[PDB]
RNA sequence: CGCACGGAGGCGAAGAACCAUGGAUUUCCGAAUGAGAAUCUCUAACAAUUGCUUCGCGCAAUGAGGAACCCCGAGAACUGAAACAUCUCAGUAUCGGGAGGAACAGAAAACGCAAUGUGAUGUCGUUAGUAACCGCGAGUGAACGCGAUACAGCCCAAACCGA
């Protein structure tokens, strides 16, 4: 809530989730905070995830402003078990970043793009 | 003396329990007359009584029942 | 005053322990109950 | 690469700056709410935990607890003493906050033994801290090759006997050399001098 | 585990009783209740039970005197042991 | 067939007594834990606080004792100074909390005989009543090094991996 300053709509969110599933089957995604943290740094990275229902809020306020100064594009979610379903996870994740995406690239675009729009 | 632990061992689960109820009750019977001060004592049988529901209880102990 | 149970318990091994030191005994040792308590002279507990 | 645990790290330097301060601000309001030993299930500060010892596992517990602060609450005396000894208000104790707070948690938690402890903040009248506990009765830790030496018999009530890591310094243990003569091996058998 | 009677009490009240009121005088357990003295009796002299009375006696235990039936013969009970 | 040399009687060659080890039994109150109570009572119980968890007291933990020793906190005054306030008695007496068969300490952000030198920690001897403190009064008071005793060094957090 600190590190959020807009909200993604139910529908995009689901989009977004929906794209990173098949992005873990063709492509190659990275779970973890820490594993998403070098992926930006890295530069490796093209569009991450970061959960809302974080505590502590640490774990994850450095992520919209790395974000900013790597150019890489990032996206909200509600629950951070369900981020964790979608990377393929019998637990929940904090974030997760879509290390080069597959069968996907296109969506991942029009999120990126759509988000961007969104502020 | 009169009761000796192989003996005790040689008796079955129930035997045991039938030998236990009839010692208590000689036992009794002779607090009975020493309750009246009777003179027909035998200080080493009543004493002698005692020890044998001991041992019949630890043989039961040991054997299960 | 209305004693207990256990109270009545307590007095009563007391009034026991009060007895004399049996005459068979004397002999056996070849010659004293150090804990003789009277009502009036003495006081028991509580 | 930087972890992202260096980033944790960095915000804690200052926690007066940036969104750690909004965020202390919003938190302490809870805070200030709950009880004085609150079980907590994830570490307000990952980076200092895990450094510390921490693991996320089976019998590793954590614990906020606010302690008042201030120099000591004593009482005046009642009876003859001389000028030296007829202070009340700038006495202090000589045990700190932390190792205050590591005692209140160790007493909540009968079965637990600490571990180690850091600084959560603090408002106008009282401090928080996050003391980090462990069960030596669970087999989970008492096959980890990392902590597992916290069973040991020796290391039973290890805090009140000032074992702890914030206690050895408090005892000042931390300098090997110059400085240490009178607390090392212990306060007690050098007479009480430091 | 404590049995219930101890020993018969035998004193010149305790025979007038019998003799007088088909009543035996018994020193019994001090944990035991009326209704476990009664029964007591009868499985141990096949005798039938009407009333009993109890005392906690200054001699650490607890003395009942238990009442036999017009059925029953007091003295020709306590004069067989 | 206790101390305990009586009386009566009994036990032992079916090897008793006696001794060593292991076992059976082991009332009530007692940390005392189902609840109450001057060792008893009333109608099934890990009470209370915790961990794990099949989220059910299902599996566990704590509690209290011990001759002193040990460790972490609280902390006098008589007294000395020929009065007395800082100082001294003393971090002593006593108080709170806690561990063990011993405790604590311990592998250098060390030492600083300044070196081209030493090499974890205790402890004993010495250094030395030396340096340092102090109404610079009375008093207080180390260490480095050395000779010995005994010796033993290792594990994480992170980087890079990512179930
Ligand atoms: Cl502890
Ligand atoms: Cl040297
Ligand atoms: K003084
Ligand atoms: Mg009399
Ligand atoms: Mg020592
Ligand atoms: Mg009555
Ligand atoms: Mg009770
Ligand atoms: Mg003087
Ligand atoms: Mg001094
Ligand atoms: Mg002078
Ligand atoms: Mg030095
Ligand atoms: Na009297
Ligand atoms: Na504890
Ligand atoms: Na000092
Ligand atoms: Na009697
Ligand atoms: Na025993
Ligand atoms: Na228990
Ligand atoms: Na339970
Ligand atoms: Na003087
Ligand atoms: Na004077
Ligand atoms: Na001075």
């Amino acid at each position: 809530p600190v590190y959020v300053d807009f909200d993604v709509p139910a529908d995009l969110e689901d989009d977004a989730l929906e794209a990173l599933e098949v992005a873990r089957d063709t492509g190659a995604v990275k779970k973890g905070t820490n594993e998403t943290t070098k992926s930006i740094e890295r530069g490796s990275a093209e569009l991450v995830f970061v959960a809302e229902d974080v505590q502590p809020e640490e774990i994850v306020m450095h992520i919209p402003e790395l974000a900013d100064e790597k150019g890489v594009p990032f996206i909200f979610v509600e629950q951070q078990d369900d981020l964790g379903h979608a990377a393929g996870l019998e637990v929940g994740s904090a974030a997760a970043a879509v290390t080069d995406a597959g069968e996907a690239d296109a969506d991942v675009e029009d999120i990126a793009d759509k988000v961007e729009e969104l502020r | 003396t009169v009761l000796h632990v192989q003996e005790i061992r040689d008796m079955t689960p129930a035997e045991r329990e039938a030998e236990l109820d009839d010692l208590k009750t000689e036992l009794l019977n002779a607090r009975a007359v020493q309750a009246a001060g009777g003179a027909p004592e035998n200080p080493g049988r009543i004493k002698e009584l005692r020890k044998a529901i001991a041992r019949i209880k630890t043989i039961q102990g040991e054997e299960g029942d | 005053g209305k004693k207990s149970k256990a109270t009545k318990k307590r007095l009563a091994k007391l009034d026991n322990q009060n007895s004399r030191v049996p005459a068979w005994v004397m002999l056996k040792t070849d010659r004293r109950n150090h804990k003789r308590r009277h009502w009036r002279r003495n006081d028991t507990d509580e | 690469a930087r972890s992202a645990y260096s980033y944790i790290r960095d915000a804690w330097e200052n926690p007066g700056d940036g969104q750690l301060a909004e965020l202390q601000w919003q938190r302490q309001q809870e805070w200030r709410n709950e009880g004085a030993v609150e079980r907590i299930e994830r570490p307000t500060r990952l980076d200092k935990a895990r450094s510390q010892g921490y693991k996320a596992k089976q019998g590793v517990i954590v614990a906020r607890v606010s302690v008042r602060k201030g120099s000591a609450r004593k009482r005046r005396h009642k009876a003859g003493r001389r000028s030296k000894r007829q202070g009340v208000t700038r006495i202090t104790r000589r045990k700190d906050i932390q190792r205050v707070a590591e005692e209140r948690a160790s007493r909540t938690f009968p079965n637990l033994r600490v571990l180690n402890s850091y600084s959560v903040g603090q408002d106008g009248r009282q401090k928080w801290h996050e003391v980090i506990l462990i069960d030596p009765n669970h087999p989970a830790i008492q096959n980890d090759d990392d902590l597992s030496w916290i069973c040991a018999d020796d290391q039973a009530d290890r805090v009140f006997r000032g074992l702890t890591g914030a206690g050895r310094r408090n005892r000042g243990l931390s300098g090997k050399g110059k400085g240490s003569e009178k607390t090392r091996p212990s306060l007690r058998s050098n007479g009480g001098k430091a | 585990s404590w049995d219930v009677i101890k020993h018969p009490h035998v004193t010149e009240k305790a025979m007038n009783d019998m003799d007088f009121q088909n009543k035996l005088q018994f020193a019994v357990d001090d944990r035991a209740s009326k209704g476990e003295v009664a029964d007591a009796v009868e499985e141990q002299y096949d005798v039938t039970v009407e009333q009993v009375n109890t005392q906690n006696t200054m001699d650490g235990e607890k003395k009942a005197v238990v009442r036999l039936s017009e059925d029953d013969d007091a003295q020709e009970v306590a004069s067989r042991i």
